[PDB]
Parts: C-alpha cells; sequence; structure tokens
DNA sequence: ATATATATATATATGTGTATATATACACACATACATATACATATATATGC
DNA sequence: GCATATATATGTATATGTATGTGTGTATATATACACATATATATATATAT
C-alpha cells in the first residue's frame, strides 16, 4: 500500500521542485513488513520479496506480519528511529518521462509497462 | 544510520510493477476456472471453518469478518466484510453460495447492509456445485491456508457478473441463465455444439438483448392512457433515488412530466402524467423511442476478458465458450487425477480392512492372544507377520468388545463392503461421475 | 390489532424502570469480587474460548467481537472492543489482564487504535489470580453462558481504577500498589487490624497526597534556572495533548510562556521559557502556590463505592478495608463448597479407580471371562457385581492394551496416587490453601 | 450571419481498497474557573474650619 | 497661618453563584475524501452557406 501508492504519487507531487532531491534532504525510510522469531531472535523483512527469497533457507519459525506501525511494538520502533535506515532518493535526468509513463491517465502505458 | 541512492526506474520495476501485478491477481480479476478473489476465497475459507460444525447454524458477518488473519488474510477486513455483503443476495447475484438472514436487499436499494445486524450461513449449492475441496491444489504460501484455487464443476465467474479493474486492465463478465450454462456444459462435454448461454439477470421481468458486442437491458412501460403511463421495470444500475435523481428530478424542473409511487410486489413501479408541454407523437414509433430514450430505459453495456489462468499470467477471451473448453479439459484432468487417487486410498483401507479383519478372527481363534505379557514384544510380534506389519499401533489400543463375537462378523462385512466399492471404484471414469453430478442439480 | 391505552405510569415504572435495571445492574457495575463490568465479563469469557490450543497464540480482537452473541450478547460489538482495548493498556491500568501485541498508545495519547492492527492474549496474571473456574456460580439465565462471576483470590476492582456511571448512581475507585493489596489481604485473611494499600499508577512519577478524603495526584516539575522551566510530570487526567490545548496553548497566546519539548525515555517533559513581561516571585511558596494555580499539577479526586454485592443488590460504602473484609468473608463460603465437593468427586474417582484395577485383576486369567459371551452377559453380570455398580461403561470403552502386567501395576499405583490425593484434599481446610494460592505469585 | 450537423471530453459508476471522523445521554459532587462585584477600610486632601 | 475631619473612591480580597465542564467510556448510528478505466453522453462550439 505506502510504498507502492503514497510514495509514488507523492513523488510526482515533489517533483515539481528537484532541488531538494540534488539537496539529499528527501529520505526514505525503509520500513519491515515481517518480524520473525526464529530460536529466541528476530529476523526483520522490508518487503515481501526479501521474505520470499529467504522463506525456503530460513528454519522453523513463528512469523508476525507487519501492516504498519499499528502492529509495531515500542522497542521496535525506538530501535528503528534511534537506529534508522533511509534510502535517499534522487530523481533521474528522464524523471518527466517516467512520471507521466507511471502516473499519466492513459492506461495503455500501464499496459505494456507490465508486460516486459 | 543507512545512507543509499535510490533510483526511480529501479523504484518503479519493483515497487510500482509489484502494486500493479498484486492488483491484478490478488485484488481485482479473479482466476478463470472457479471465478473467486483471494479475498472471497477466503469469506468462503472462513464459512467453513464456521460451518465446520453446523450447516444450519446463522453466523454474523462480523463472525465471518473476525477470525481471519490465521488462514493468511493481511490486508483490510473491512474489504473482507463488504465483499461478504456484496455475494449473499438475491437480486444482485443469480447465484448465491450464502444464505442469509436479515434485509440483504432487493433491487430497490442498492446499499449493503451493515456488520452489525445480518447472520448468514453457507447455502446448499457449495453443497450441490463444489465438491471433493480435500483434493485442492496446495498453494505454494504455507500460511495460505485456503487452497490455490477451489474445485468448481461448473464456471461459476459466468453466473453472477465480476467487474474486475485493476493497473491499466480491465474485464467484465456478466450474469446467465442456469438452464444455458448447465446445457452448454453438457454439450460441452459430448463434444457437441455448444450454445452461448442466455444472458439472466434475478429480479428483472424485462429483457436483455445481444446487439453487436453491446447489451441492451430494457426497463419496461406501459401507457395507462393517453397522457397517463406506469414504468414497471427499469435497468439495474438504476435505484430508485438513482432513477428518482438522474432521470425524474430532471424532468419535472423542466415542467416536462409528473410522477408518484406505484412500487408493487414485483419491482419498481412509478406512475408518470405527461404535461402539455411535453408533447407526444401521434405515430406510436418514434412516440415509444422518444419515451425510451427520454425515460432513460436503455442500458447498454459492453464485455472484457482479461482473466487469470492457473500458472499465474493474464488470458484474454473473446467469448464464453472457450473458457468453457479450457474449463472442461482442465476439469477432465483434475476428475482423472482425482480418482486415480481415490483409487490409491480405496486399495490402502482394503488393505487396512482386511487386516482388521483377518487380525481378529486370529485374535478370537487363534494362538495371537495377548496376557499379562509386555506390550512391546507383542508389537514387534506382529511385526514379524507381514501383513500385520506398518498397522501395530492401533491394534494394541482397539477395544474390547470387538473381542466379542457380535463385531467378529461386522469387521468382515464392513470388509466386503470395502471390496464392493474397490472394485466399484475400480471401474469409474471421469465422463460418468461428472454427468452424475450435472444431474444432481 | 389492539388498540390499547398504554398510561405513561406504566410506560415509566415498567420499561424505564427496567431500562434503569440494565443500567445499573448489568450495563455500568463491576462486582466487588471479579471487578468486571458484565461487557468485561464477555471479553475475558471469549478470551478464555480462544485460548484453548495455546497459551501463546496471539488472537484478534475481532475474532472475540465475532462470536460473543453465542454467550449471550446482543448489542454492538464496537463497544466490547474498545473496553477489551482499555483492558489492552497497561498503562491506564496496573494489572495487566491480557497480554498484547501492536500499537497500545503511552502516557501521552490516549485513544487507542481500532482493533485491525491489535493481537491479544490471556496474560499469566490472569492465572496468578484466576483459578478454579469450573465452580463458578452459574447464572440464573439459560442463554446467559457465562456465569454470574468468577474467581479471584482478589478484588480487582481496586486495581485499575473503576468509573462506573448508570442512570441515577455513580460511582469511582482509584488503583493501587500489588504488594500493598498482597499484605492487605495477608493482614484481613489473619484477622488482625488492617493497613490501607497504597494508591499506585503505571509509568508515573508523580505523588499521590491524601488528604481530608481527597487525593492530589502532583505532577512534578523542576528550576532548571530562574525564567526556563521542565514540567517533567503532569497529573494523570490530563495527556499531552490537552496539556498542550487547555494549558500550554491558552497561556502561550497570552505572552507569558513559550513550551517545547523535552521528553525522553518518560513522557510529559516540557521545557517552558517564560516571557520577560510575566512576574517570577522571588517567595518561593507563592511560586508554588501560583504554579499549582495557573499549571494545575494538583489534580484532586474524591473517590465513590456504591457496589452490587454477592446477591445481586445495591450496597453503599466509604472504605477500602470494608470491601477486603467483605470479599474475605463472601469468598470463604465458596471456597469451603470447592472444598467439600472437590472431596465427593476426588472419592468417587478413587473408587472408580480401585474399581477398574481389581477388574484387571479379575481379568488376567480371572474369571471375569470375554471371549465366547455376548455384550449383554458381561453388562449384566458386572451390574450384579456391586463394586461395579454403575461403571461398566467405561470398563467396556476400555481397550485390549489393558491386559499386560504394566499396565496392572500402572492403574494400581494411579488409584494409590488418587487415593492419597482424596487424603491429602481431605485433610486440610480453606486457610492453609488460601496462603498457598496468595504465595503463588 | 446565424441554424444546425456533428464531435468530443466532461459526469457517474461500478467494486476494491484505505483510511478518517462525528452528535448525543448517561452524573456526580466536585474541579477549575469566570468573572465579579461588592462592601468596606483608609487616605489625603482640601477645603472647610478657626 | 494652620488643625482637622470626614467623605468618598478605589484597592482588595474574599465568598457567590454560576458555568462549563469532561470526566471516562459505553452505547447508538451516520458521514467523510482519495487511487485504479472504459463506456456512454451531452452539450455546446465552430463552419458554411445562401
Amino acid at each position: 500500500d505506502g510504498l507502492g501508492s503514497i510514495y509514488p504519487s507523492l513523488l510526482g507531487f515533489f517533483s515539481n521542485w528537484p532541488e531538494l532531491f540534488e539537496q539529499g534532504r528527501i529520505r526514505f525510510v525503509k520500513t519491515p513488513v515481517i518480524i520473525a522469531h526464529v530460536g529466541k531472535k528476530q529476523e526483520w523483512f522490508y518487503t515481501v520479496a526479501e521474505y520470499e527469497s529467504a522463506k525456503d533457507a530460513l528454519p522453523k519459525h513463528s512469523i508476525r506480519y507487519i501492516k504498519g506501525l499499528g502492529s509495531l511494538e515500542k522497542s521496535e520502533y525506538r530501535e528503528m528511529i534511534q537506529n534508522p535506515v533511509y534510502d535517499v532518493v534522487k530523481l533521474p535526468e528522464n524523471w518527466k518521462e517516467l512520471f507521466e509513463m507511471l502516473m499519466g491517465d492513459n492506461a495503455d502505458l500501464r499496459k505494456e509497462w507490465m508486460s516486459q | 544510520m543507512q545512507l543509499n541512492n535510490r533510483d526511480l526506474k529501479s523504484i518503479i520495476d519493483n515497487e510500482a510493477l509489484a502494486y500493479a501485478m498484486y492488483t491484478v491477481e490478488n485484488r481485482a480479476i479473479p482466476n478463470m476456472i472457479d471465478g473467486f478473489k483471494p479475498v472471497q476465497r477466503f469469506v468462503i475459507a472462513r464459512a467453513l471453518d464456521l460451518a465446520r460444525g453446523n450447516k444450519d447454524k446463522f453466523h454474523k458477518l462480523a463472525s465471518i469478518a473476525g477470525g481471519v488473519a490465521d488462514l493468511g488474510y493481511h490486508h483490510g477486513e473491512n474489504s473482507a466484510q463488504d465483499a461478504g455483503a456484496l455475494m449473499a443476495n438475491t437480486w444482485n447475484n443469480n447465484f448465491p453460495l450464502l444464505d442469509g438472514q436479515g434485509n440483504f436487499g432487493s433491487r430497490t436499494v442498492q446499499k449493503a447492509a451493515a456488520s452489525r445486524y445480518i447472520f448468514a450461513r453457507v447455502s446448499k449449492n457449495f453443497y450441490n456445485v463444489y465438491k471433493d475441496t480435500e483434493y485442492a491444489p496446495v498453494h505454494q504460501d504455507k500460511e495460505h491456508i485456503p487452497p490455490a484455487f477451489y474445485l468448481p464443476i461448473i464456471p461459476t465467474v459466468l453466473l453472477n457478473g465480476v467487474s474486475g479493474i485493476a493497473t491499466g486492465y480491465a474485464t467484465y463478465i456478466l450474469p446467465h441463465s442456469v438452464s444455458s450454462v448447465k446445457k452448454a456444459v453438457l454439450q460441452a462435454l459430448q463434444g457437441k455444439k455448444v450454445t452461448k448461454p442466455k444472458v439472466e439477470f434475478p429480479e428483472f421481468r424485462g429483457e436483455v438483448v445481444e446487439i453487436d458486442g453491446q447489451y441492451e437491458i430494457r426497463g419496461t412501460y406501459k401507457f395507462t392512457s393517453r397522457t397517463q403511463m406506469h414504468i414497471t421495470e427499469i435497468p439495474y444500475k438504476y435505484d430508485r433515488e438513482t432513477y428518482v435523481s438522474k432521470i425524474l428530478d430532471p424532468l419535472e424542473n423542466k415542467g416536462f412530466i409528473t410522477w408518484d409511487d406505484a412500487c408493487g410486489e414485483h419491482g419498481f413501479g412509478f406512475k408518470v402524467k405527461f404535461r402539455k408541454e411535453y408533447s407526444l407523437s401521434d405515430n406510436e414509433e418514434e412516440r415509444h423511442a422518444k419515451i425510451m430514450k427520454d425515460f432513460g430505459l436503455i442500458e447498454r453495456r459492453s464485455q472484457n476478458i482479461t482473466v487469470i489462468n492457473e500458472k499465474g499470467k493474464l488470458q484474454v477471451y473473446d467469448n464464453v465458450v472457450d473458457l468453457i473448453k479450457d474449463f472442461v479439459e482442465v476439469r477432465k484432468t483434475y476428475v482423472q487425477k482425482r480418482i486415480d487417487n481415490k483409487i490409491k486410498e480405496t486399495e490402502s483401507a482394503f488393505r487396512l480392512a482386511f487386516a482388521k479383519a483377518h487380525f481378529i478372527k486370529k485374535v478370537i481363534s487363534g494362538e495371537i492372544v495377548v496376557q499379562g505379557k509386555t506390550r512391546k514384544e507383542l508389537t514387534e510380534e506382529l511385526s514379524k507377520i507381514d501383513m500385520y506389519s506398518s498397522y501395530v499401533d492401533k491394534l494394541v489400543g482397539m477395544n474390547i468388545f470387538h473381542m466379542t463375537s457380535d463385531e467378529a462378523k461386522k469387521l468382515a462385512e464392513e470388509a466386503k463392503a470395502k471390496k464392493e466399492e474397490n472394485e466399484y471404484w475400480k471401474t469409474t471414469d471421469v465422463v460418468t461421475e461428472y454427468t452424475k453430478d450435472l444431474e444432481e442439480i
């Protein structure tokens, strides 16, 4: 939901001002979607593909899916804010054609965009 | 303290593409074989888990929404009880799978009911269509307690209409008539000429006519007099308030018509007096077409099929019959697999029944008896016997009233019943059992 | 058709009186025993319903809210899950009733989130204070599937803070401290002079000053300098939002204060720079009185004790020690009932075990012979024996691995094991087991 | 020299999702305050009194 | 030229009577605003033509 819908729409909103992108002041915070108990310790997985690549290699567990911060606990939030992880968002030189290709009202862009 | 440069193209190609394919398969478009959404599979899977005890008990729609995350739902549940609320009607769907309890609605109210008032149970239609669901294909996710897809004997998606809408893609199928789809899959069984099924919408006393891809869903009116008229059926895309605010309210503001309620038990009844400003032709055909266009009793519709196969990708069909025969061939293959598996289990339960019958016949009369010995060496002594082997664990935990001679014959006669079921299911095929499945209706 | 005159005295003194009765006795009040309102009794009752299978699995609040109407609930489930959200705090409650998993707020925020992100399960402290629940007094209504109340060793009404509000009456009780109430029920068990427990708040560094039937809950503050200010604790009825909105903002738009945040591991850390046109008193006691008058760090609270008893009727009290003593004298009768009933069943169990052990000692080359004879013959000949008077159904439901020597000694040692349990629960009384279940903290 | 034939992007709208909020009754028995006014003491002063 | 006296005006400090709570959740219902697209529809803007 978040990183697929409110992320690229607000990046298309932010595309009017690239100066804060080359100032490096926009920082995405990578957030976990699965917290898994293995043995005693926990493991964090940010996206579903990160879990699904490492699902078979990891042993028997008890997972908890994370829908958002409402399922995250106190110590988990204090760890991810006092030791945060940022993606630095850099606009390319062809940001306008990407934002028109992915945010324009033509559905055909979304048709052969997914066909590759 | 991590900082990584993140470019927009790989952002698109990972997560926007993931959002696109997620909206395609896991949010909007059902699989072509059974016609269920994944959230809809969660709804009927929770219906199975709720009605494991009794079929006839009525569960709350909050109860069908309650324990959903343990079966693999991970998203907003409010869409799950609203999707459950948009299926158990008698009026939007020809073919319900859930008996309702409460005002789920009629055609006169388009709104679904709340999650605080209506009970529901599963219908008999689940026990008419959806069979051998222990042989459903296991989903790749272990957390996915519902299967990869369910097991229908019919193309269900044609029976109630599905509007799927996702990232750059659209699809719409429309409801049909039960005997038309029934004779269509009867012809598709026998390799005959398959007729495209007749379109039926429930609680609709008008008709739907197919004109060059367009479908015209017709509202009905009748001349009460020269200036008086009665609308008796309207198209379903207009509700009561929608026909009022889209037709009737933008006709009394201009002083054209005058309307009042006459909604009987059949449905959408209105009575309209034509004013003197709204003039009508003497010839009835252009007057009829003028009234038919002005009152909006035409519902135009267009079709789109972008549906999902069993291989996890898209497939576009032009018509109904190709999807029908693809359903027929995949149903023939999986019914052949399930009867081969039944052969495997029918011979296993034969082997266990003959083993327990011969074991009881030697326990009653023979040297095979237990008397203050060591359970373990007794089980090893049974493990010496080749046809007492691999069944020793439940034999020590087996009751003493089989030791009476009333049940020593009973085990034998039930083994004979297994015999007749074993070489009864050694001779059956796909086509006669699925013929039995179609004549169950 | 019944055109009946229903007069207003009849309307009030039947219908509104029953509505008032429902508010005062089945909506608002917690009993002095369990400390639970009936919707709380519904919440922990369905928590026990979903506690089976594992005591460490986490469950959805909507999974409780689904089938709460099975137990006799006939209202909206949203109030029930918000009630369970309050008992999911462990900051508004000193005593943790349920272990939880999700975002539950802090001191600084009070509105709990919706059910859609929240997992809950039974806490261990339930099992510390609630035990032996099959002896709970079954409610007079048949579809009231939970009992009247449950079995705590403690009055839980005084542990977490009760505001009880209904038609006419109102009541309020502050929380307390675990060691204080533990030594209080020691001293009230022993019959000595009973000490008042200390009122405790969780996660809270303020001070409760007890003067003239009056509780002054005092937030903390410190003069870091003459002008610069640090309030570290605010009183308990206020959170960070209303301390900003009703204290920090109205003095901030008057040219006297400029507030900022300095929180941390503890909340409510406000660093306030006073302005130069606001007077700092060199009289420090006048400074203290004026900072109490303006900043409002002293919250004064008066309790109110009206309760429904064990008999179902209203009782007005003024002291908490009388509630402890009433709890003890009410509880000891049902403890003695449990002791006598437990003696009855433990004896029935010992005579059952000795009967089945001496049965098996009369089967293994014994006079009780099973082969060659039918079911009815053995049921009649064991029914004529007085020491198999009414047990022969589970003798016949018994299976053949109760034939060896090792099981015969097992039945003998388990018969003498529940014999010594029979004598051990036969000797004891109320007081020493109440001491034991108190010291199992 | 404006009437009309016609063409094309406006308005729902469908279902799915994903998230908000809001008016009220309940009642004590105080809690904080909202001004608030009000009556009375005393000060000075000035203008009378001498 | 100076005693003086009392008068009223304004601090002031308390004590009145109200006024607003919201308390703290339970309880009842309802509303909100967005993203995903084709399919009509409609309505009015321009050309032309005599």
